[PDB]
RNA sequence: GACGGGGAAUCAGGGUUCGAUUCCGGAGAGGGAGCCUGAGAAACGGCUACCACAUCCAAGGAAGGCAGCAGGCGCGCAAAUUACCCACUCCCGACCCGGGGAGGUAGUGACGAAAAAUAACAAUACAGGACUCUUUCGAGGCCCUGUAAUUGGAAUGAGUCCACUUUAAAUCCUUUAACGAGGAUCCAUUGGAGGGCAAGUCUGGUGCCAGCAGCCGCGGUAAUUCCAGCUCCAAUAGCGUAUA
């Protein structure tokens, strides 16, 4: 029974995407998880479930009532294009390096303390 | 005896007692209700000095 | 250089006179009557009545014919008649100063339900909208300090999520009913 | 006033400004002699290490006398009287401790029936006067 | 005990005080002095000499400036993490791609500001109250008002706790299932009770002693002011004290 209604829908050719806001419905359970609004935005817009990017859903004081941005691409390469980085890794494509900043900043201090072909090797 | 100017001296010698285990008093909203009760609603018209809340003459 | 406010004021002004009898007194009736918690509510009302009082003394020495002051004293009024303190036969700038603390405490939310016809006392309306049984136009109110509008007083009700206005019945009429049913079972 | 005339505001200000300073509050308030005589230094408490006990005596209208310790500041050098005030609250003080000093309350005057104190002692040892004596806290041993 | 201003507190009307402090301008990087490069520096996370301070050393020499972000010593009545991230705001560079303690995030946090729990209802208990009467007794007590540890059923919240949401990843808020209150021990304190100034000619103890007292003054062997219990009063998650 959780029903989805759109609002300020609007279209961009130059970004390949439509923005939209959206409000869903969900009255006696608990804040409803991303995946199946993904498949519900699929299911009423005729796409497929894997180009929907939905972010920023706060739930009303009282509960019943949740609004969040969501975004419909055209395809898959422009998907990975024009995004940020943290949404395609909550979707599960993109990884980083797991370094923190402080071995970064120390190997970088470390390399400039040399010169030459050995930046590379005093840098591990 | 001992000094007249002992430092401590009458709280030194003062008796002891203990307190007495009593109910809890209410306090916030129930308070102010309680209070405007008993000083408006459970007086009666009296002549003269109107009596203190702690009179015990 | 952080990107903050800072901007805050107090709601409220204390008397001058610590320890009077009379101003007690009809402190002690306000409270008592409308079902308060402490003197910093009633100051409040205090405070923003004479706010509201203020603007409309330092209006009423101008004169007439003035843009800004039919425009701000028509926002002014347009105001507190849509609050619920003013009528429409009283639309004038000096009708503002004849008002009294009990237009403004009589708009509150704690009275509103008390004097609705679904709550047995004040103190117990004040539990009620603390506890999140009622509702204002499809949204749950957990205050009673809540000012309502006069476009706004009809649709006053019980919440959808609460025993009383029909829903699920709350934990001590659960367990009741599990010990009677471990009982007899 | 006096002078009014329409030109008249270099004489107004003038003659107030000379009666502004010769004036009581305004003259203490003023100088820096009255803040250089000030043990505290413009300063609402102060530390220091105590010497020695002393029992200074009431005026005439009262026959008492008062438990009394002598202070020597860290941040001057200077040397004050501080009265103890509850009662019995002396025994928790020795020599050669440092208490915290406060005002006694008509900002550099004798208040009551002690000649010659203008301070009191707030906390001792690093630990208030009043948890000491309603027994909440203890001296650390 | 002076960085200036936009401003802040108090405020009938005029006035008084503050402005080190996130915005604008100026000055400095221990203090003076001199200079290279560059469009723009008398630059100090650039250089060169002086004094003060100061690190390493095989004793010939070499290397410095946290009034940047954390942290330490000293000082004083007085002031926080030797955390995470470039996602948001912008900045620099060959430049959609790199970097940024600028900044954002959380921790500490009773400077302060806003909202707001610590209870409500029902029948008996028992003090009255309005209406013709019973002149003044009882009653109709159908209609109340109140509180006594008499009793029983409904309630929601702190806190524990699947999940979901938020977020660079979390945490906090909100949503939400399983638990979660009768003396609802899931127990609200801070200052007072002679006057100013709201509130005991109460009880016991010391007896111009101890002490209280911002000011009058209170204590002398019957204390309304001391020291303890009861009761009461003012504000309430807040209250008292010292200094401008």
């Amino acid at each position: 029974t959780v029903t989805i209604r759109t609002r300020k829908f609007m279209t961009n050719r130059l970004l390949q995407r439509k923005q939209m806001v959206i409000d869903v419905l969900h009255p006696g359970k608990a804040t409803v998880p991303k995946t199946e609004i993904r498949e519900k935005l699929a299911k009423m817009y005729k796409t497929t479930p894997d180009v929907i990017f939905v972010f920023g859903f706060r739930t009303h004081f009282g509960g019943g009532k949740t609004t969040g941005f969501g975004m419909i691409y055209d395809s898959l390469d422009y998907a990975k294009k024009n995004e940020p980085k943290h949404r395609l890794a909550r979707h599960g494509l993109y990884e980083k390096k797991k370094t923190s900043r402080k071995q970064r900043k120390e190997r970088k201090n470390r390399m400039k303390k040399v010169r030459g072909t050995a930046k590379a090797n005093v840098g591990a | 005896h001992g000094s007249l100017a002992r430092v401590g001296k009458v709280r030194g010698q003062t008796l002891k007692v203990a307190k007495q285990e009593k109910k809890k008093k209410r306090t916030g909203r129930a308070k102010r209700r309680m209070q405007y009760n008993r000083r408006f609603v459970n007086v009666v018209p009296t002549f003269g000095k109107k009596k203190g809340p702690n009179a015990n003459s | 250089p952080v990107a903050r406010s800072w901007v805050c004021r107090k709601t409220y002004v204390t008397p001058r006179r610590p320890f009077e009898k009379s101003r007690l007194d009809q402190e002690l009736k306000l409270i008592g009557e409308y079902g308060l918690r402490n003197k910093r509510e009633v100051w409040r009302v205090k405070f923003t009545l004479a706010k509201i009082r203020k603007a409309a003394r330092e209006l009423l020495t101008l004169d007439e014919k003035d843009p800004r002051r039919l425009f701000e004293g028509n926002a002014l009024l347009r105001r507190l008649v849509r609050i619920g303190v003013l009528d429409e036969g009283k639309m004038k700038l000096d009708y503002i100063l004849g008002l009294k603390i009990e237009d403004f405490l009589e708009r509150r939310l704690q009275t509103q339900v008390f004097k609705l016809g679904l709550a047995k006392s004040i103190h117990h309306a004040r539990v009620l909208i603390r506890q999140r049984h009622i509702r204002v136009r499809k949204q749950v109110v957990n205050i009673p300090s809540f000012i309502v509008r006069l476009d706004s007083q009809k649709h006053i009700d019980f919440s959808l999520r609460s025993p009383y206005g029909g829903g699920r019945p709350g934990r001590v009429k659960r367990k009741n009913a599990k010990k009677g049913q471990g009982g007899a079972g | 006033g006096k002078c009014r005339g329409l030109r008249t505001a270099r004489k107004l200000r003038s003659h107030r400004r000379d009666q502004k300073w010769h004036d009581k509050q305004y003259k203490k308030a003023h100088l820096g002699t009255a803040l250089k005589a000030n043990p505290f230094g413009g300063a609402s408490h102060a530390k220091g290490i105590v010497l020695e006990k002393v029992g200074v005596e009431a005026k005439q209208p009262n026959s008492a006398i008062r438990k009394c310790v002598r202070v020597q500041l860290i941040k001057n050098g200077k040397k004050i009287t501080a009265f103890v005030p509850n009662d019995g609250c002396l025994n928790f003080i020795e020599e050669n401790d440092e208490v915290l000093v406060a005002g006694f309350g008509r900002k550099g005057h004798a208040v009551g029936d002690i000649p010659g104190v203008r301070f009191k002692v707030v906390k001792v040892a690093n630990v208030s006067l009043l948890a000491l004596y309603k027994g909440k806290k203890e001296r650390p041993r």
